[PDB]
């Protein structure tokens, strides 16, 4: 049903469980959530998949010339 | 939130509303970026009137150069 609170809770659970496949499914099927805060939280998870998903969300928010400089590190 | 919502979508009306909001808030420096992505030559009189309140004659030049190719005044 694309509920904002449900999406945020599922994203937080996936962050806690260190899952990135269900996170990919959620971000590809639904978009009713704050992508900026989620990306800022994923980029500090010390994992490569989490920062890649953060850059994917940043590029999906049409934040060009920003996600590339972020992943350049 | 308005900047992120404008980055998500793509419409000159949203950038024009953002420019009007920045002019109401006195942000002359940020008002030029709201017209570069919109290419709206209208309301130039208010932009010029607000430019005198704060010296920002580095971005208004490009705004006027782009408006020249839209309204030969």
């Amino acid at each position: 049903h694309n509920n904002k609170s449900v999406n945020e809770s599922l994203n937080n659970l996936f962050i806690t469980e260190e899952d990135y496949q269900a996170l990919r499914t959620s971000i590809d099927a639904y978009d009713n959530f704050d992508n900026i805060s989620l990306a800022q939280r994923l980029e500090k998870h010390e994992l490569i998949e989490f920062r890649r998903i953060a850059a994917y969300l940043f590029k999906g928010n049409n934040r060009w010339k920003q996600s590339v400089e972020l992943c350049k590190k | 939130r308005a900047y992120e919502f404008a980055e998500r979508c793509n419409e000159p009306a949203v950038w024009s509303q953002l420019a009007k909001a920045q002019l109401q808030k006195g942000m002359v420096k940020e008002a030029i970026d709201s017209y570069i992505k919109a290419d709206d030559p209208s309301s130039y009189m208010e932009v010029v009137q607000a430019a005198n309140t704060s010296g920002n004659w580095e971005e208004l030049v490009k705004y006027l150069q782009m408006a020249r190719k839209k309204a030969r005044e």
